[PDB]
């Protein structure tokens, strides 16, 4: 996709993540853990289910049309009737083919983007207390217990609490 | 300087392939088929009103052929017309067959209004052995075969019906074509015959055609059918010196015609669906279908592709 996150600097997805589209995986002194991120997940789902509903929306409520099947040829009038229907079908088949390719191209960019927004959100939370390792992971330069980790995941992490410890670990 | 937090996304073991602008095989976590490629092996009698022609196509039903009696008073959104329908009456043709058939189907109902036509000295109610109705020589119950006197005489007919009702009327009339020159004269005195049906702003003149055709139901004679529409405030004139197949009345035309006809052998079932193909009803929310271009009602659009998958999830990169 356009942002280079999914199938990009994030090498692969997590089959272990079953209650979310995006999430956090951590490691600290007291262990490891995987947790879903609801906001990013819901944003992606909203945009895709939004597509779906605009798709299944359409009437096409047609009754009396024209004859479309013929036993034997009659000539001019039949030629036109067949040509009209054939022309219609080709145009609608093209529409269908293009629509799906456009939607899918966009859906993939949207999900790639939402992955990247999550990463960027966490990056900004951490300020100077962490460094991008390059694989979608941050090295955190201070002790971060389970409550610290959760504070990062739910947006309450206060970088000033650990900044002195982090700055010292980073540069010395 | 050792804890690590990683941001990631889900994956499954095996996703679904989709197409984009660039790639025709991209694996994504979930996807949704947009082309309906399964139909029901039956037609759904609701919410649309289906009327089964059974043994009668819609022309025969309008003419009132033997076996088409059930179609009387019938009202339909979609007239179901069977491929194995059979002619059970006098051999005929319609010059603008598909056009009459279209008008009848679109109209959506068989509401006949009987009317009195005091013809002449003529024998009325002529019948035939090609149109047997339980053992007995009979005829199209909407038509009236006019054929001359006991005293060898059918003068000029010339009757007028003035439409001062609030609906347009459909009159179906015909012209009989004899086989030789012994023929007509002993069915129709005069030679040549001729019919002139007209309104204030229209007309139609037919000269009968004598010649011998193959024998169909034991006859080489034919009837050609025509129609005339009479708007409120207009009228109609039946002028004849022979060979007229008179009408017994008129069909009522709806002001607005929303119905149609579907030709198929598929049986009518118990399901509920508002979309009917000649292969059967569709039960679906998908926007497209590849089942048949012949589709009536509230249907997905017909396309050539057998499948079109919409991505409903991100790229799938497992492990
Ligand atoms: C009104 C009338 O008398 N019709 C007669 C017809 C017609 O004269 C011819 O069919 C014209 O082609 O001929 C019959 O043999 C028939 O078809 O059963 C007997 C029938 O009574
Ligand atoms: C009969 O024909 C005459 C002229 O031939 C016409 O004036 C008259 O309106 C016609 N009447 C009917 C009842 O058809
Ligand atoms: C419609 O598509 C299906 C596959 O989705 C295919 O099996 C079927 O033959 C197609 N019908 C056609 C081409 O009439």
């Amino acid at each position: 996709g356009l942002f280079g996150a999914i199938a990009g600097f994030i090498e692969n997805g997590w089959q272990g993540l079953i209650d979310g589209w995006y999430g956090f995986r951590h490691q600290n002194a007291e262990g490891t853990g995987t947790a879903a991120d609801l906001k990013s997940t819901q944003a992606a789902i909203d945009q895709i289910n939004g597509k779906l509903n605009r798709l299944i929306e359409k009437t096409n409520d047609k009754y009396h049309q024209i004859e479309k099947e013929f036993e034997q040829v009659e000539g001019r009038i039949q030629d036109l009737e067949k040509y009209v229907e054939d022309t219609k079908i080709d145009l609608w088949s093209y529409n269908a083919e293009l629509l799906v390719a456009l939607e899918n191209q966009h859906t993939i960019d949207v999900t790639d983007s939402e992955m990247n927004k999550l990463f960027e959100r966490v990056r900004r939370q951490l300020r100077e207390n962490a460094e991008d390792k390059g694989n979608g992971c941050f090295e955190i330069f201070h002790k971060c217990d389970n409550n610290c980790i959760e504070s990062i995941r739910n947006g309450t992490y206060d970088h000033d609490i650990y900044r002195d410890e982090a700055i010292n670990n980073r540069f010395q | 300087g050792n804890p690590v937090i990683c941001m990631g996304h889900h994956a499954v073991a095996n996703g679904t392939m989709v197409k984009t602008l660039a790639d025709d095989q991209v694996e994504v976590v979930t996807a949704q088929e947009l082309v309906e490629s399964q139909n029901l092996p039956e037609l759904c009698p609701s919410p649309l009103r289906l009327v089964d022609g059974q043994t009668c196509d819609i022309i025969n039903g309008a003419l009132g052929s033997p076996g088409c009696d059930h179609l009387n008073g019938a009202e339909w959104d979609v007239f179901i017309e069977r491929p194995n329908a059979v002619d059970t009456c006098y051999p005929f043709d319609v010059p603008e067959y598909q056009s009459l058939r279209s008008i009848l189907a679109n109209n959506g109902k068989f509401e006949f209004i009987a009317e009195e036509f005091q013809w002449n000295t003529v024998k009325q109610n002529g019948k035939s052995g090609a149109c047997k109705r339980a053992n007995v020589n009979d005829f199209f119950n909407r038509l009236n075969w006019l054929v001359k006197s006991d005293g060898n005489a059918y003068p000029l007919q010339n009757l007028t019906k003035i439409n001062n009702g609030d609906y347009a009327r459909l009159y179906i009339w015909g012209v009989h074509h004899p086989s030789t020159d012994t023929e007509q004269t002993n069915l129709y005195k005069n030679n040549p015959g001729g019919v002139t049906v007209s309104t204030k702003t229209s007309q139609t003149s037919v000269v009968p055609n004598i010649g011998s055709r193959p024998l169909v139901r034991g006859q080489s004679g034919r009837v050609s059918f025509y129609w005339t529409i009479v708007e409120p405030g207009d009228l109609i004139v039946f002028n004849t010196i022979g060979n007229l197949i008179a009408p017994r009345g008129h069909y009522k035309l709806n002001n607005q015609k929303k119905s149609t006809i579907l030709n198929t052998a598929i049986p009518i079932g118990s399901c509920v669906s508002k979309c009917h193909t000649d292969k059967g009803s569709l039960s679906t929310t998908k926007p497209f279908q590849n089942i048949s271009r012949i589709a009536v009602g509230d249907c997905p659009r017909y396309v050539k592709q057998g499948s079109l998958k919409l991505a409903t999830g991100m790229r799938n990169i497992p492990e």
